[PDB]
This record gives C-alpha cells, sequence and structure tokens, in this order.
C-alpha cells in the first residue's frame, strides 16, 4: 500500500 | 536532479492551481495529498488497510507539475500525515533508484 | 544498478546469516525488518505513531548485505507488515533518486 515512517 | 537520502526527499509540487511541498516516496503505490481542490470528476477509493480503510477522492489524469516536470498521474485528495508523491508519479517524471 | 518504479523496489539482502526479501522505501528515517535474530546488544525502541506506538529492538552497527553492497547501520527488528530498507541504509549503500 503506502508506506512512509517518521522517527 | 540527483536527490541523496540523508534526508527526507520533500519536493516543490505544483497542483491545482497551488504551490505544495509533498516527500518522493517509493514505498507509495500512490500520490495522496491533502488540502488541495481538484476539478472534474472523481470516484471514492479506498487505502491503507490497518486499523480500518480511509476513504479518499481519486482523479484520473491529473496535470502536476513535481519538481519542474509537468506530467499526468492519477492523484488520491484526502487527509494525509505527510502530502506523498507515490511510484504512479515517480515513473512519470522519469525518477529511478541508482546505486 | 538503477531500479525503475513500475513495480515495488524489492531487492534480497542477506542479515543475521539469513536471505530475506525488503522494500527500498524512501519514505522511511528506519530500516525495520521482521523474523531476524541478530547477535549482541539492543535498546527498545518506539516507533509509528499512527493508533499508537510499535515497539521494537534497536541494533546499532548492523552488518547487512543489500543487493550485493555490504554495509553498517541501525536495523530495527519487530512485527512489520513487509520487510523495509530506510533512507538510513540507502545512505550507506550510495542510494540516490535520479530523474
Amino acid at each position: 500500500t503506502i508506506m512512509m515512517q517518521r522517527g | 536532479p540527483q536527490i541523496t537520502l540523508w534526508q527526507r526527499p520533500i519536493v516543490t509540487i505544483k497542483i491545482g492551481g497551488q504551490l505544495k511541498e509533498a516527500l518522493l516516496n517509493t514505498g507509495a503505490d500512490d500520490t495522496v495529498l491533502e488540502e488541495v481542490n481538484l476539478p472534474g470528476r472523481w470516484k471514492p477509493k479506498l487505502i491503507g488497510g490497518i486499523g480500518g480503510f480511509v476513504k479518499v477522492r481519486q482523479y484520473d489524469q491529473v496535470p502536476i507539475e513535481i519538481c519542474g516536470h509537468k506530467v499526468i498521474g492519477t492523484v488520491l485528495v484526502g487527509p494525509t500525515p505527510t502530502n506523498v508523491i507515490g511510484r504512479n508519479l515517480m515513473t512519470q517524471i522519469g525518477c529511478t533508484l541508482n546505486f
């Protein structure tokens, strides 16, 4: 699907 | 351009008469943008799927300028933590990963 | 290498004595992998943040081969919808976006 990620 | 990845790959886009910032996201299939009021027809699309789905408006064949490249692609309009340029539009600008 | 984005940029990686598949994800800050058993010291890290946080084990300075390139970087180990190579490791392999 859609795949980011903060941190 | 060549964009290194020490920082988040955030670029300027022109969309529906507006200037916005969005993340070049190779982990994203689709392009999702918030607070844009596009003309023309749309259909609802369910995205995500973890915890539930999020409904967005799918606009097809949207003229969009991404970092100076005028292209055309599907844009999903709905609330999103970050404006995301997905693979669908990165293909159109001729964007590749290189190492 | 040059990877086009018409499909998901899934590559082979070697880590902790295992062959795995992982997504080259410029939208992700960090690298997260599941079902790996790594030796050495770790500390808990909270990631995500939508809906709550997910706790993972942070291993620093992990030797990892990504698509033929032997590098070192932080690997987060815990439950993930799919294995993700984040920017932290894409920089190490000298991966850029180009258009």
